[PDB]
RNA sequence: CAUUGGUGAGCAGCGAAGGAUUUGGUGGAUUACUAGCUAAUAGCAAUCUAUUUCAAAGAAUUCAAACUUGGGGGAAUGCCUUGUUGAAUAUUCUUCAAGUGUAACCUCCUCUCAAAUCAGCGAUAUCAAACGUACCCCGUGAAACACCGGGGU
RNA sequence: GUCGACGUACUUCAUAGGAUCAUUUCUAUAGGAAUCGUCACUCUUUGACUCUUCAAAAGAGCCACUGAAUCCAACUUGGUUGAU
RNA sequence: UGACGGAGCCAGCGAGUCUAACCUUGGCCGAGAGGUCUUGGUAAAAACUCCGUCGGGGAACGAGGAAUUCCUAGUAAGCGCAAGUCAUCAGCUUGCGUUGAUUACGUCCCUGCCCUUUGUACACAC
């Protein structure tokens, strides 16, 4: 088959499985495309993973996400997580590495939630 | 019980064979044949003849 | 940890089935090192067997704090949460308040939107003895279970009869110094066990001259718990009451956590039997 | 190219036939007979042959009653003794202080029959004749096998105490 | 032992390694032929009970404070 | 019991940090709760693919 | 609609007198190359024998050694050690005992797993068929809105 | 009140006899069957060898030379008067 | 921080052959019991996004005094859903999700509460 890999995400109780396998740059949640987030405030928070690396590294990929649980801003912060955690890991297995480390070093430079989820543990004093 | 001690490292040689649903449950098949999950086209030229 | 909490836990129950085996043994050996010093009949059974009878010869060298408790009895002080159950009202939010006033190491950590499973395992986490969650009923409390943490046994108590120290006057402040217990009139072998359940939950080796007393009734199947000062006077010691007055009974005592909800209930209160109503601790 | 976990090849010792010990590699429902009831055996009808053990030969002895005719007093009816081959090799395997017990029981009105058995027990040759035709009646005087025979149904017993003999399952004790 | 990522085709037989074929006993002294290698001695308290070679690894640098150097703990030494 | 010493063998199964290939080492009571299989391997693969969770960002 | 499942029919594109897999055998490396053999300061390599024997050197644990034993209990016959009769100018064999002596011997443990598969019992279910209900049609019949049979939904 | 005694109640204590095996012959009994220098054939049992299934995991790795299969592309032959 | 409708889509804990009203008007059948039908009365995901339409109460009461209480991060607060666990709880209780902040995170100045005042626990320092 053609190449393929799978990432996750994870807010509150909100899971994303995002699919990243090569071809012709397209990018979809849910069946419908990225241009269609419903909570219309947080759709430049998915759009974020893609602004940072620059659109020419995901004219040849393909990413389909979907997403269950969660509400909305929990929704909306899994599938920035995957897509930059599919990216990420699509170019350190078929791709360049020292790609994947310059996409890396993007994304921690900027926020760490884009590639590992802190999970908001209690703590007792 | 069982499901609060499941030990998530553990490999019995059918986890190739077996799949699972992407909702979390396991499927299996409906003939249940471990041959008869498709058809070749040499199967189906000749079913179709007869 | 998770794997560890499993595994200890396993290697526990296993060793409490190991000692329910070993107690006829261990009977049977008591007849042995009667038998040698004083009485020479030795039974019928106990007389064949050389397999006991070489038995011996090692386990001569053989000789109570509750034996979930039996490591940490007195070698760390115990730190402990009070929690409410969820979306508290503002009564037991004072009433938390003075439960951990009352019990020293105590801390109070709100409780809202945590989950069960995830604060148990914050717990076990940072490290605690156990944790005391407050159900209540349109302002006064009604339900209080102590649970405790590394997988040890839980036990829920039903409280009717509070009144606190915020409901009276501006009385002060309560003394927090390490308190002495008094228990009275526990005898069952259920007693022993709720004995050991709760006075551990209180710091190792209070003063001589501690000057706080909180006392544990069991005048009536009721286990009711007051705290008092006092001083020792020329002729006859004085008492004053602070603090929550309770009127407290257990109705469950499970072996695991309060996390479990499946777990070996080692005693249940039943009250739909012909001999409910007649003794004390069933 | 080698196999993983290499084991030195032993001897398989729960395994093999080179041992003596592993050296190892149709329902039978017996029917009753035909002439018996519940526990009639219509077939006992005169003349009757009786099957003596020891112990009936000493005790007749020792109470004075001499075979043939003395079993004509409990019995009442027509009767002819016969003794195996095995009982009178052992009987006579007691010794010398049974010789007078063993020269009645060598007689031409005592029948004598053959036998084969790779032994000499005297109850488990008796028990096996009675087994396979539940035709005979047995004489005997011990609880070992009086036990043995009061199991099988059909099957006269009689034994000795007093003066006389005493039948236990025959129908027609008078 | 890991001093070579490419180890040599002519050390392999049809069965075993050669070097890993115990050779003790074809020395001619006593002291060095009894072997006392426990099974699973694995960074033990000796070397004759190793039952292998000693596996090359570092485990403690640091910088020299002063004169522009590291030193690092090693197999062979420091 | 037998397929344990295989895959030991072939270098997949660790004691913590460091990937054990000796089959003949005892495991203390205490040492036996960090028994796990090594990273980015294929024995761990097939184990999380039947699950569906494989999260390959960590390359497991 | 997705198939991130298989099997087949093609196209775009890649495309210098073919191209994909898959595999046996051999050779060279996989540590840094001073040549073969022998009785070796030399000879042979087409050989060391009708030249390879003599001489010289060469003897302490004065008559020394399991540093290599699964554990418990023994050890009759064994074996070891120490005391008990007879050959010779202080002495080889042998007379019999005692060993909290013994790697010869003789017993018990050194196996029965907090473990898995396999078989029986089978639930969650699932596929096909039958049967039952309702509504239509057809067959037999002279006929009975058929009591007789069949088909369909 | 922890026990004593008495009373009472419960539980427990002996089974015999025959046969076989176990001493590198002989378990002690003469009531029992086994002393041979193999030739072949048949039938099962067990193990090894080479592949292989449940089902993969891992390749003492690189390069060169010279061969064996399989599917295409192309060529030939047969084939609608009938190929699979 | 409104009202009116119209769309957009997001949850997790739940599932014992167990799940769940009352009163009344009649008709027919029945020997009754009652059955069948008839009729009327009484009680019983949100948030958010977006699209358009909109611009004082029938005496007490227009966001609540003094005085007090609680609270530090997935917290306070807001929102719904589910269950009713041998105690307690339906005038409610307990769970489970969605949204998710401000402000300290220092100090012993005040109020308290406790400890110490031979360093004895082995060096150096003090």
């Amino acid at each position: 088959a053609v190449p393929s890999v799978q990432t996750f995400g994870k807010k509150k109780s909100a899971t994303a499985v995002a699919h990243v396998k090569a071809g012709k740059g397209l990018i979809k949640v849910n069946g419908s495309p990225i241009t269609l987030v419903e909570p219309e405030i947080l759709r430049f928070k998915v759009y974020e993973p893609l602004l940072l690396v620059g659109l020419d590294k995901f004219s040849n990929i393909d990413i389909r996400v979907r997403v269950t649980g969660g509400g909305h801003v929990s929704q909306v912060y899994a599938i920035r997580q995957a897509i930059a955690k599919g990216l990420v890991a699509y170019h350190q297995k078929y791709v360049d590495e020292q790609s994947k480390n310059e996409l890396k070093k993007a994304f921690t430079s900027y926020d760490r939630t884009l590639l590992i989820a802190d999970s908001r543990r209690p703590e007792p004093k | 019980e069982k499901a609060k001690e499941r030990n998530p490292d553990e490999y019995y040689h059918a986890m190739h064979s077996r799949k699972t649903d992407a909702k979390g449950l396991l499927i299996s098949s409906r003939h249940g044949d471990e041959e008869d999950e498709s058809l070749s086209m040499d199967q189906v030229k000749l079913l179709k003849t007869q | 940890m998770l794997r560890r909490q499993a595994r200890e836990r396993r290697e526990y129950l296993y060793r409490k089935a190991q000692e329910l085996q070993d107690s006829q043994l261990q009977q049977k050996r008591q007849i042995i090192k009667q038998a040698l010093a004083q009485g020479k009949p030795l039974p019928k059974e106990l007389a064949e067997d050389e397999s006991l009878q070489k038995d011996f010869r090692y386990d001569q060298s053989l000789k109570q704090v509750d034996d979930e408790y039996a490591a940490t009895s007195g070698i760390m002080d115990p730190r402990i949460i009070v929690t409410t159950s969820r979306d508290p009202s503002t009564r037991l939010s004072q009433f938390a308040k003075e439960i951990k006033l009352l019990f020293p190491n105590a801390v109070r950590l709100n409780r809202g939107n945590y989950v069960m499973p995830n604060l148990v395992d914050a717990c076990k986490k940072s490290g605690t003895t156990d944790l005391v969650v407050l159900h209540e009923h349109r302002g006064v409390p009604t339900s209080l279970t102590i649970s405790h943490f590394p997988h040890g046994p839980t036990a829920q108590f039903s409280l009717h009869n509070v009144v606190m120290r915020h409901d009276i006057i501006n009385a002060g402040n309560q003394s927090e110094v390490n308190p002495h217990l008094i228990f009275d009139n526990f005898t069952t072998a259920l007693g022993k066990r709720v004995v050991c359940i709760l006075k551990h939950l209180f710091n190792a080796g209070p003063k001589k001259d501690s000057e706080r007393v909180i006392t544990f009734a069991n005048r009536g199947d009721f286990i009711s718990v007051r705290q008092h000062v006092y001083v020792r006077t020329r002729e006859g010691v004085e008492i004053a009451e602070v603090g929550p007055r309770f009127e407290m009974r257990l109705f469950e005592l499970r072996l695991g956590t309060l996390e479990n909800k499946d777990a070996d209930v080692e005693w249940q209160l039943r009250r739909f039997i012909r001999t409910a109503n007649k003794k004390d601790y069933l | 190219t080698r196999k993983f976990g290499l084991v030195k090849r032993t001897l398989n010792t729960k395994k093999d036939q080179r041992l003596k010990k592993n050296q190892e590699n149709t329902r039978n429902i017996p029917q009753v007979s035909s002439a018996l009831f519940f526990q009639y055996n219509q077939a006992i009808k005169p003349p009757y042959q009786v099957l003596i053990d020891t112990n009936f030969i000493n005790f007749s002895i020792q109470k004075k009653v001499d075979i043939v005719r003395g079993m004509m007093d409990c019995l009442l009816a027509k009767c002819n003794p016969l003794i195996t081959d095995c009982v009178m090799a052992e009987l006579e395997k007691l010794g010398p202080k049974y010789r007078i017990a063993l020269k009645l029981a060598r007689d031409p009105r005592i029948k004598r029959l053959s036998c084969s058995h790779k032994g000499t027990y005297a109850d488990d040759c008796l028990v096996h004749r009675v087994l396979q035709h539940k035709c005979y009646i047995v004489a005997t005087n011990d609880a070992g096998l009086k036990q043995r025979i009061r199991k099988i149904p059909g099957i006269p017993l009689m034994s000795v105490g007093g003066h006389a003999y005493v039948i236990e399952k025959l129908p027609d004790v008078f | 032992n890991g001093t070579l990522e490419f180890l040599n085709s002519k050390k392999m037989t049809e069965a075993g390694s050669l070097d890993l074929i115990d050779d003790a006993g074809e020395n001619s002294d006593l002291e060095d032929r009894i072997d006392n290698s426990l099974p699973g001695s694995q960074r033990g308290g000796d070397l004759s009970t190793r039952k292998m070679r000693p596996e090359v690894r570092v485990t403690s640098v640091q910088f020299s404070p002063t004169a522009n150097a590291f030193a690092a703990a090693s197999t062979e030494g420091l | 019991i037998q397929d344990a010493v295989k895959f030991i063998e072939q270098g997949h199964v660790r004691v913590g940090p460091n990937l054990i290939n000796d089959p003949a080492y005892l495991v203390t009571r205490n040492m036996e709760d960090y028994v796990t299989w090594v990273d980015n391997s294929k024995i761990k693969k097939t184990l999380l693919r039947y699950r569906n969770q494989i999260d390959d960002f960590d390359f497991s």
